[PDB]
């Protein structure tokens, strides 16, 4: 029952960075070692097997060193479609056993987010329920603040926010926090505020309807 | 070419029984062997088993043994995988992978998820707009994953997010998907939604327009 | 009568199926180990190449690859890379640069028959080939310098 532990967990680097992710085995295992890619809702893609073979149609900028116990993949020159999920698996046995995962994430230049809320449609408000959608389209850093203000009143419990795994060319985020209440609660209120905060932004930008009007 | 195709996946109760399929071509069968690799939600890679299409012989990871049950047929050019007694852990995407090749062929993966809560159909909403533009759908209390978001029937890719699924208060999951388009392009250019939940058998084309009270 | 992994007459053959570094086979009814296919040796640890690849200077460890050692190419991997900026030569063995009629020296860029090709020996002198890229001017009266120009 051999193990496959990755080190670090996860990391951030640059466009053309040299990226070294180590891999360690709790037994001798010779070259009996793979590499992989995982796309989140994707399967795994081989890069490197047999510890230092490259595998066809991988980029050159993959690479596999290693032989024993302790084994390393390198990206020489980082690129914006390398986000994913890395993984180093052991063959020394029929049972595989795969490394935990190591998480690749791309900086770049900060990039503020394009801020759009959308009301509640008539047909949800006619099932009894209403959603106000914020979205922070294509931006960098991940790192945003999203505060709801209904009529200047800050909310909480009642939002939940969705990010999107960065862009393969551009490498940002987008971001949506729905705020959920009932039809009854949200006639009650007129001012419906998305107040965010991001670095690319000087000052917080806020958007707003009141509630029946276009 | 190598094709390694995964069904049978879907909302299973705790304690219940399902069977996956694992439909391989491109390759002579008896030649190689199917092994079954899971990955829980958030979690990482972990082999289920394996088998032999010649001869019969099969081997489990100790987290399975007893209560999953792997299978084979050459002449179909599939291998099954029999889970019992499913626990909670259970719930993952379940990848069959070609024996003999460094686990170079993978399939797409199936979803088998162990919960005791109900199917149910998402009720799509639009997310009207107001030089650049933002529209969207609003696929709402969903059970269980996946759904899938296309645009104008897959002829609108572009300035296209469709946001991961959120589980909800009420255990049913809810997601957005939006697109940015011309505020020219309005009016003139119709933007139409096709959501499609397969484990409710649910097929919406909802048509985003822009309102004037 | 025979147990899990034993076959033969009196069971005393043994045979469990592997997919790993020391094997990729199944087993038959007569306890031997029956290869994957595009897998060799009595183990069946090793991988079979891509049909054709060099013994020597091509090897396997994913079937029907036939990866390279430095200073060999191609499909077979049979034809050695010549030294770099290798102009007019060959190679027999890796990094090298063996020249034709006429050209030398070490990348074979250099050209044996100058004269022939340049004539760099003006206002009426003589151009005879010394080596690569080396001639010489053999001046007439009131000409003097390597090309018979001062």
């Amino acid at each position: 029952d051999i193990q496959m532990t990755q080190s670090p967990s996860s990391l951030s680097a640059s466009v053309g960075d040299r990226v070294t992710i180590t891999c360690r085995a709790s037994q001798d295992v010779s070259t009996a070692v793979a590499w992989y890619q995982q796309k989140p809702g994707k399967a795994p893609k081989l890069l490197i097997y047999s510890a230092s073979f490259l595998y066809s149609g991988v980029p050159s900028r993959f690479s596999g060193s290693g032989s024993g116990t302790d084994f390393t993949l390198t990206i020489s020159s980082l690129q914006p479609e390398d986000f994913a999920t890395y993984y180093c698996q052991q063959y020394y046995t029929t049972a595989t056993t795969f490394g935990q995962g190591t998480k690749v994430e791309i900086k770049r230049t900060v990039a503020a987010p394009s801020v759009f809320i959308f009301p509640p449609s008539d047909e949800q408000l006619k099932s009894g329920t209403a959603s106000v959608v914020c979205l922070l389209n294509n931006f960098y850093p991940r790192e945003a603040k999203v505060q709801w203000k209904v009529d200047n009143a800050l909310q909480s419990g009642n939002s939940q926010e969705s990010v999107t795994e960065q862009d393969s060319k551009d490498s940002t985020y987008s971001l949506s926090s729905t705020l959920t209440l009932s039809k009854a609660d949200y006639e009650k209120h007129k001012v419906y505020a998305c107040e965010v905060t991001h670095q690319g932004l000087s000052s917080p930008v806020t958007k707003s309807f009141n509630r029946g009007e276009c | 070419e190598v094709q390694l195709v995964e069904s049978g996946g879907g909302l299973v109760q705790p304690g219940g029984s399902l069977r996956l399929s694992c439909a391989a071509s491109g390759f002579t069968f008896s030649n190689y062997g199917i092994h079954w690799v899971r990955q829980a939600p958030g979690k990482g890679l972990e082999w289920v088993g394996w088998i032999t299409p010649d001869g019969g012989y099969t081997d489990y990871a100790d987290s399975v043994k007893g209560r999953f049950t792997i299978s084979a047929d050459t002449s179909k050019n599939t291998a099954y995988l029999q889970m019992n007694s499913l626990r909670a852990e259970d719930t993952a995407v379940y990848y069959c992978a070609r024996a003999g090749t460094l686990f170079a062929y993978w399939g797409q993966g199936t979803l088998v998820t162990v919960s005791s809560a109900s199917t149910k159909g998402p009720s799509v909403f639009p997310l009207a707009p107001s030089g650049t533009a933002a529209l969207g759908c609003l696929v709402k209390d969903y059970f269980p994953e996946p759904v899938t978001v296309s645009w104008n029937s897959g002829a609108l890719t572009s300035g296209v997010h469709t946001f991961p699924a959120v589980l909800q208060s009420s255990g049913l999951y809810s997601l957005s998907s939006v697109v940015t388009v011309p505020s020219s392009s309005l009016g003139t250019q119709t933007y139409i939604c096709n959501v499609n939940h397969k484990p409710s058998n649910t097929k919406v084309d909802k048509k985003v327009e822009p309102k004037s009270c | 009568t025979c147990d899990d992994y034993y076959y033969g007459f009196g069971c005393n053959k043994f045979c469990r199926p592997r997919d790993d570094f020391f094997g990729h086979y199944a087993c038959d009814q007569n306890g031997n180990k029956t290869c994957m296919e595009g897998w060799m040796g009595p183990e069946c640890n090793r991988a079979i190449c891509r049909q054709g690849c060099s013994p020597k200077h091509g090897s396997c460890k994913l079937p029907g690859d036939c990866r390279c050692q430095y200073g060999w190419q191609g499909l077979y991997c049979d034809k050695c890379i010549p030294h770099p900026g290798c102009v007019h030569g060959i190679c027999n063995e890796p990094w090298q640069c063996l020249c034709e009629t006429n050209w030398g020296g070490q990348l074979c860029d250099k050209d044996l028959n100058y004269c022939g090709t340049h004539q760099p020996c003006l206002n009426g002198g003589t151009c005879s080939n010394t080596g690569p890229d080396k001639y010489q001017c053999s001046c007439p009266e009131g000409y003097s310098g390597p090309n018979c120009e001062i």
